[PDB]
């Protein structure tokens, strides 16, 4: 052993990597139960100063804000309140039980409880203060929790600011839980599955009416993402398609491949000394592809994902089964060039050579597919009616149970189309080929006989596909639109031939667990989709009702796509986000968000009058005005109406910097007001009043033009100010230029600020709603379809 | 398509093994493709196999190289 | 005292592009009758880009 | 297909540069015209052939 070590400074290249999930792995949601009650205001002891300015032996409780953190500049203040609205929505609860958060009052007469920890703290503090009246103690002794259990109701005392009461009461009266009984468990399941006697349902529990459950918001696509969001729609389509592939059943006992293919060989009479096109019929007749085709078809038709064909024209059985396919499956479900090629092959090697015609003279971009133009040249009722049906096979857009549905004709479902198919093929078998040799006739007719000797199995197959398709359609919440996708899935007709040649008397029905899992997954996706729409719509409609002009409504849309854990956010462009935004603007807001935001609109200014870091303006009147008396300050330079003097808005000056106006008004000593968020300092001296400093602060604005380093002075004067002997002896009422535009705190009335918060008592909350139901199927041979007739019966 | 209007650029790329474009970005693109492909199947054996191929690319992103020179390594 | 080459005043504001996009949306919504299909859908979506 | 949400306008410095440059060019143009005109006219009035 020996070692010597070197290294090498690699780079660090970090793409975003856009961490994904799939639909079965989307976790639904986790409900919000409530923590403390979301206070914005709280009381606080401050000193108090009697008129003449000097001080008591007493204190007083005033309302003040929690977490004074507010910025400088009105735009950033509107940002603050927008962020606050986001915070409230992050704390907006779904249900809440008050008893979990309640605590005991240490001073109640009846030894009762109240709602929150700070409530009891405040009560105890006001009880233990020396200088509080007896009446609040009487009040505190009488305030307790009342209960009426006949109604499952409690009323708890609370102490909180009226805005706080507005918020908390809104949470109480609009918490989205509903009484739960088994009838809603039933009726949460679709009608078609209950009306289908191939599923049986039960449970081993009887929930009470005291239980609760949250109902998902399965409101439909407000955005119409099928309309011109084809990339996202293709993503959604593939991402639902794969889930649908996860739930289509694996096939039961098939016929023995080697035995069946020995039978095919016998019925083909091959030769070891020729090439024999018949040989290509054997291409890819394994299992696992028959099943794959069976899966691909159903998942495509449920997800509405288009699909393309690949097929080597040397294999005629590929075409012969594509006939059946194109009959029983619509044509707009496929991408155009694929079935154009397929129909062209079918025409130019089974039909026009059989009735003795030209090959074709077909244009690439013909507005008619070859079967449509070929519908009229021939003269034979069977083939012509068949082609008519095929050409006019298309989905039926029908709204059932709230969701749109792409339903088949109801002549394919009951297998009868196969009789048209066999009539056309039998009337081709009986023809001669005047143009083409008899060996070629023999090859073709032999090929179609290999599929004609499986008639009953194919009728049953068609019924089975129809049944499974409708049965799985029922476990969908988002409506299923028919609009072509960017991208297809390559389907091989060898897999189709594998299917058509290996099946018999064993029925596949979706297990109820797969159905319920699929249904809950679509539910969770849809409810997440609507709720995240509601988030982003709320913030956007908020932002257009607040003049937030620097804000760029992109990160919100990015969050909206991030919370939907399937997209590639690092490679969806910006224009598409903006189009999504353009649709999102036009949507209604839900009731919760709209009401809360209306509350915040009407009371954000009131919240802003508080927060003693920033003031709402400043007057400058070049005149020795008087100071106003208040009793949490003393003598202050305060204004609270702002009438008279004209006001300059400062955000207008920050946007469009034009300081000629403000400068002219300052030089010539013209009275003015300046409106906008601004810090300040509290000059508690007196010698800094007579010297008149608070007018000196503005002369920098002409020197340095940036009006951000602008800080008025607030001249609070009292008996805790070191120089108050002047106002006592010399007998002068204080007077000052440059008042401040500001409101005072609101005095704390313990009686009138007390409220009673009402709520329920001891419900239970259930989430996985289909967990109480157990479900099972009849024997698969003994199944039955919409027509009240056994599927997988023909032998 | 050689003609009086066309040209052709041909290039030897045999020295492009220690280069900065066959390290991190190359491996991470493949890692991304595997993530998409993992979300493009429903079976578990397949996702495990893909995760093993992914883990191989993880280990290949940092790789040291024994080289003797006489006696020391 | 300087000559100047000015624009039509539906360009100084972006307003004429609204009419452009009306035409382009129409062209997307329209067929291309003689044309093939792979080359057509690609064009329709390429118009829908703008 | 690659633009949005970033306004870039000329700095006043760039505008002043490009204005001083056009001014200098135009003034140089007219002054050298005047010099050439004067010298030509003096060669044709002082009979310099």
């Amino acid at each position: 052993v020996q070692y010597e070590i070197l290294q090498k400074t690699i780079p660090t290249f970090e793409p975003k990597e856009s961490i994904l999930k799939k639909l079965e792995d989307i976790k639904p949601e986790q409900v919000k139960k409530q923590t403390k009650l979301f206070r914005i205001f709280e009381p606080r002891q401050l000193p108090v100063y009697r008129a003449n300015g000097e001080k008591e032996l007493r204190n007083r409780w005033y309302w003040k804000l929690k977490r004074d953190t507010l910025p400088d500049g009105d735009y950033d203040v509107r940002e603050y309140f927008l962020n606050l609205y986001d915070q409230v929505l992050t704390e907006m609860p779904d249900y809440l039980l008050l008893k979990d958060m309640a605590v005991e009052n240490k001073n109640s007469r009846d030894a009762g409880k109240v709602v929150d920890s700070e409530t009891a703290a405040i009560c105890d503090a006001i009880f233990q203060d020396e200088e509080t009246e007896g009446v609040v103690r009487r009040f505190i002794a009488e305030m307790r929790q009342r209960v009426q259990a006949d109604r499952n109701v409690v009323n708890y005392p609370s102490i909180l600011h009226p805005i706080d009461h507005a918020f908390n009461e809104y949470f109480l009266q609009h918490q989205l839980v509903e009484p739960l009984n088994n009838d809603i468990i039933f009726n949460y399941i679709p009608e078609r599955i209950r009306n289908d006697v191939n599923y049986i349902l039960n449970m081993d529990r009887n929930l009470p009416s005291t239980a609760r459950y949250i109902r998902p918001n399965l409101l439909q696509d407000r955005l119409n993402l099928h309309d011109n969001f084809e990339s996202l729609w293709d993503t959604i389509t593939t991402s639902n398609y794969i889930l649908a592939r996860s739930v289509v059943p694996d096939l039961k006992e098939l016929v023995s491949t080697e035995a069946q293919i020995q039978k095919m060989s016998q019925d083909l009479q091959l030769e070891a000394l020729t090439i024999q096109s018949e040989t290509q019929f054997l291409t890819g007749i394994n299992s696992q592809a028959a099943n794959d085709c069976f899966k691909t078809l159903i998942a495509a038709m449920l997800s509405q994902r288009t699909m393309s064909l690949d097929f080597v024209t040397t294999n005629y059985m590929s075409l012969i089964s594509g006939m059946w396919l194109l009959t029983v499956v619509p044509n707009d479900m496929f991408i155009r060039e694929s079935l154009v090629a397929c129909q062209l092959a079918i025409i130019n090697t089974i039909i026009y050579p059989a009735f003795g015609m030209q090959r074709m003279h077909y244009r690439n971009g013909d507005p008619q597919t070859p079967f449509q133009i070929a519908e009229q040249q021939i003269q034979n009722f069977q083939v012509a009616n068949w082609l008519h049906f095929v050409n006019n096979n298309q989905f039926r857009q029908v709204v059932i149970d709230g969701v749109l549905n792409q339903v088949l004709n109801d002549n394919i479902r009951n297998g009868h189309v196969v009789n048209q198919l066999m009539e056309a093929l039998m009337q081709l078998s009986r023809q001669q080929f005047p143009t083409m040799p008899v060996d070629y006739k023999r090859s073709i007719q032999r090929g179609i006989l290999l599929l004609s000797n499986r008639l009953g199995q194919l009728v049953d197959l068609t019924r089975l596909l129809a049944y499974n398709y409708e049965t799985l359609m029922a476990c969908i919440t988002m409506n299923m639109q028919h609009v072509q996708t960017l991208t297809t899935e390559k389907l091989q007709l060898t897999s189709v031939t594998s299917l058509c040649m290996l099946i018999g008397n064993a029925t596949v029905i979706p297990s109820p667990q797969t159905l319920f899992h699929y249904y809950n997954v679509n539910v969770n996706f849809h409810s997440n989709y609507n709720e995240r729409i509601n988030d982003a719509v709320a913030i956007i409609t908020a932002a257009n009702r607040l003049n937030l002009y620097q804000k760029k409504m992109k990160s919100i849309v990015e969050d909206f796509l991030k919370r939907l854990q399937i997209f590639d956010i690092s490679r969806v462009p910006d224009d598409q986000m903006y189009r999504l935004r353009d649709r999102l603007r036009l949507l209604p807001v839900e009731i919760r968000r709209l009401d809360i935001f209306n509350l915040i609109l009407m009371n954000m200014e009131q919240i802003e009058r508080a927060s003693d870091k920033i003031a709402q303006g400043v007057i400058i009147a070049y005149r020795d005005m008087q100071l106003e008396r208040d009793e949490m300050y003393g003598y202050v330079n305060i204004a609270r109406n702002l009438d008279g003097f004209q006001q300059i808005n400062l955000e207008e000056l920050m946007r469009t910097g034009d300081y000629a106006q403000i400068t002219n008004m300052l030089l010539n000593n013209q009275p003015v007001a300046l409106v906008g968020a601004l810090p300040f300092i509290t000059d508690s001296s007196v010698i800094s009043l007579v010297a008149k400093l608070d007018a000196t602060v503005f002369a920098q604005i002409v020197k340095l033009r940036k009006v951000d380093t602008l800080k008025p002075i607030l001249y609070k004067i009292n008996s805790d100010s070191n120089d108050f002997y002047l106002v006592a002896n010399y007998d002068w009422v204080p007077t000052s230029t440059t008042k401040v535009y500001k409101q005072i705190p609101q005095q704390f009335d313990f009686r009138a600020s007390m409220h009673m918060l009402t709520s329920n008592l001891t419900f239970t909350v259930y989430s996985d709603l289909l967990a109480f139901v157990s479900a099972d199927t009849v024997e698969p041979i003994n199944a039955v379809a919409f027509d009240n007739m056994r599927i997988m019966n023909e032998l | 398509f050689l003609s009086n209007n066309s040209m052709v650029l041909y290039t030897d790329v045999s020295q492009w093994d220690s280069s900065q474009h066959n390290t991190q970005p190359f491996r991470k693109g493949i890692i991304m493709g595997l993530d998409m492909l993992a979300n493009m199947t429903n079976d578990a054996r397949v996702i495990q196999t893909l995760n093993l191929y992914k883990q191989t690319q993880i280990n290949l992103m940092d790789s040291y190289v024994q080289i003797p020179d006489g006696n020391v390594i």
